[PDB]
């Protein structure tokens, strides 16, 4: 009742904050316009009106920057978020933002590719895997995570709660007030359990599998940060986006 | 946090 209003509240805010949702993405991928398919260097050149490894990586950065802004706007709508200490608000975003991006990137993906440029394109998994030395390894773990995660079959309303659970992790480094975060998160976890019991009544053990994926995201995010440092050792004066530099600065 | 200028501004004022 108070837990359904919380679900309904989070769904509305998720729709206000995130312009490309799992429902919008899946409507495009299922076969109902039509995105340009980029499967090689030729098709890429063809669909440029909608160094490549580096040009694609910069797109990954730019879209990751916009996602941080969307996640920050969404976080503010989480009941209690704004009244937590401001340093704790920073920490929660700084540590949880890459887990959410990973979760939400799964929403645009299948085993063959990813929806790009607001749904106008579709870059193949084989074309990204085909990129030079470090850049070729960038997407593959995201694809492997999406395949196992998309099989859970969550929609936008389920995901709205899960994203809120992730932001409100009381175990992030340097938090000043653990208890208020854990308390909001218990309410959010309850809400999540009830949403999955009603939205997937046939799907027993879904909240369980979802909590395991939540634990997995931590390991999955460190591996992505490890990969980003490999880029900095190989590539020169290029650098990361001020905001990304700021999130990645001293983790 | 002073060491997170953009994050702080996004939280305090939103995206410009
Ligand atoms: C929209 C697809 C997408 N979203 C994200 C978010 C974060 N990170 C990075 C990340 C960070 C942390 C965890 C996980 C992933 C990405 O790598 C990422 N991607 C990739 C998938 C392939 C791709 C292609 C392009 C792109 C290339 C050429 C022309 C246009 C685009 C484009 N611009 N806007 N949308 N597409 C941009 C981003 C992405």
């Amino acid at each position: 009742a108070d837990l359904r209003a919380l679900a309904k509240h989070l769904y509305d805010s998720y729709i206000k904050s995130f312009p490309l949702t799992k429902a919008k993405a899946r409507a495009i991928l299922t076969g109902k316009k039509s995105p340009f398919v980029i499967y090689d260097m030729n098709s890429l050149m063809m669909g440029e009106d909608k160094e490549v490894a580096i040009r694609i990586f910069q797109g990954c950065q730019f879209r990751s920057v916009e996602a941080v802004q969307e996640i920050t706007e969404y976080a503010k709508s989480i009941p209690g978020f704004v009244n937590l200490d401001l340093n704790d608000q920073v920490t929660l975003l700084k540590y949880g933002v890459h887990e959410i991006i990973y979760t939400m990137l799964a929403s645009l993906m299948n085993k063959d590719g990813v929806l790009i440029s607001e749904g106008q394109g579709f870059m193949t998994r084989e074309f990204l895997k085909s990129l030079r030395k470090p850049f070729g390894d960038f997407m593959e773990p995201k694809f492997e995570f999406a395949v196992k995660f998309n099989a859970l079959e969550l929609d936008d309303s389920d995901l709205a709660i899960f994203i809120a659970v992730i932001i409100l992790s009381g175990d992030r480094p340097g938090l000043l007030n653990v208890k208020p975060i854990e308390d909001i998160q218990d309410n959010l976890l309850q809400a999540l359990e009830l949403q999955l019991k009603l939205n997937h009544p046939e799907s027993s053990q879904l909240f369980a599998k979802l909590l395991q994926k939540m634990t997995d995201l931590r390991q999955i995010v460190t591996e992505h940060v490890q990969l980003l440092q490999v880029i900095k050792k190989t590539e020169t004066d290029m650098s990361l986006h001020p905001l990304l530099q700021e999130i990645y600065k001293d983790l | 946090t002073e060491r997170h200028k953009i994050l702080h501004r996004l939280l305090q004022e939103g995206s410009p």
